[PDB]
């Protein structure tokens, strides 16, 4: 209900997530980015080569890549 | 410094560029390109005395190219003889020191002197090297200049002849004072233009340099003949009158 009021300054709310309703060994941070990557991709599809569509897109792709190179260690069991 | 600057600048404008500062880049490129065309056209003092020695090392390195083995083997440079003997002993010294600095960086052979301080010690250092197929072999060739015809003096190009005989004489005593220099000063050239001096004028000049151990002479026919038939004659004049043994070269035979 709280997110319903917020959707109705502008504030964006991400849909509720539940670790129990998820695979046991998949961390929260990969899931929160999955939902977070959901919207930003959707908004980029809406622009579809409008003004500065590339600017936001490429700055997003690099940021996702930099996060990915830090995502393997979080799930990694030990040091190698 | 310039190239690394521009890579950084355009990277911050990779997505968008403010109109104000973008125009600054536009005019600077237009100013740079305009000067480059101007510099080329004037060719076809502090100009050479900036540092006068680091350039020659950079020039040979630029000729050598990247990699352990160079791209050019045989290379001779053109340089106008200076007016004063105290200057020729410096201009020639900086070239040889620059060339030796090129050789020292690549070839880790023993050198007689780490710092030569003079032409003579460079010759001692350069006598220990052999041409092994990747180092740029150098044999300098000073080139003369032809001036505009000045009236009087019993023939139109006489102050020119008096000017060149002075410059040539300075070259003469360098070879006899430094007999080892005959291996690096191997040629003589006359490269200004065609009409400003007849080709037959250099005939007595080249002959006296032949008796002084130059051993090679090249002429540079000016390619601005007033008529195609005149251009053919000019090359014919160079052939007939100039002293040219077998194995010499002409320059810019566009006629």
């Amino acid at each position: 209900s709280v997110v319903k009021s917020l959707n109705s300054v502008n504030i964006k709310c991400l849909p509720t997530i539940d670790p129990t309703k998820l695979p046991r060994h998949e961390p929260i941070l990969v899931t929160v980015t999955a939902r977070l990557n959901k919207m930003v991709s959707d908004k980029l599809k809406g622009y579809w080569a409008s003004n500065d569509y590339r600017k936001q897109k490429e700055q997003w792709q690099n940021h996702l890549a930099q996060l990915q190179r830090g995502l393997h260690l979080l799930t990694d069991k030990e040091y190698k | 410094s310039e190239f690394c600057w521009l890579t950084g600048l355009l990277e911050k404008w990779r997505f968008n560029a403010p109109e104000g500062l973008e125009r600054l880049l536009w005019i600077y490129l237009l100013i740079q390109n305009q000067y480059l065309t101007l510099l080329v056209q004037r060719d076809d003092m502090t100009e050479l005395r900036e540092e006068t020695e680091k350039s020659y090392l950079s020039r040979f390195k630029h000729a050598h190219g990247a990699g352990v083995y160079s791209q050019v083997r045989y290379l001779e440079g053109r340089f106008a003889p200076k007016s004063d003997p105290n200057k020729m002993q410096k201009l020639l010294f900086s070239v040889l020191r620059g060339y030796w600095e090129y050789l020292s960086a690549h070839m880790s052979m023993e050198w007689v002197h780490e710092k030569p301080l003079t032409i003579s010690q460079v010759l001692d250092n350069l006598e220990l090297v052999e041409p092994h197929g990747k180092c740029v072999e150098l044999a300098l060739v000073p080139h003369f200049i032809k001036r505009k015809p000045k009236n009087g003096e019993a023939y139109p190009h006489a102050l020119l002849f008096k000017d060149l005989k002075n410059q040539a004489a300075i070259l003469m005593d360098m070879l006899k004072s430094e007999p080892r220099l005959t291996g690096w000063i191997r040629g003589v050239d006359a490269a200004a233009n065609e009409m400003h001096a007849p080709p037959e004028l250099f005939c007595p000049l080249f002959r006296v340099l032949a008796k002084s151990g130059i051993a090679h002479f090249t002429y540079h026919v000016g390619e601005d003949f007033p008529h195609l038939i005149s251009g053919i004659r000019s090359i014919d004049d160079a052939l007939r009158f100039l002293p040219l043994r077998n194995g010499d070269r002409l320059g810019h035979c566009t006629a």
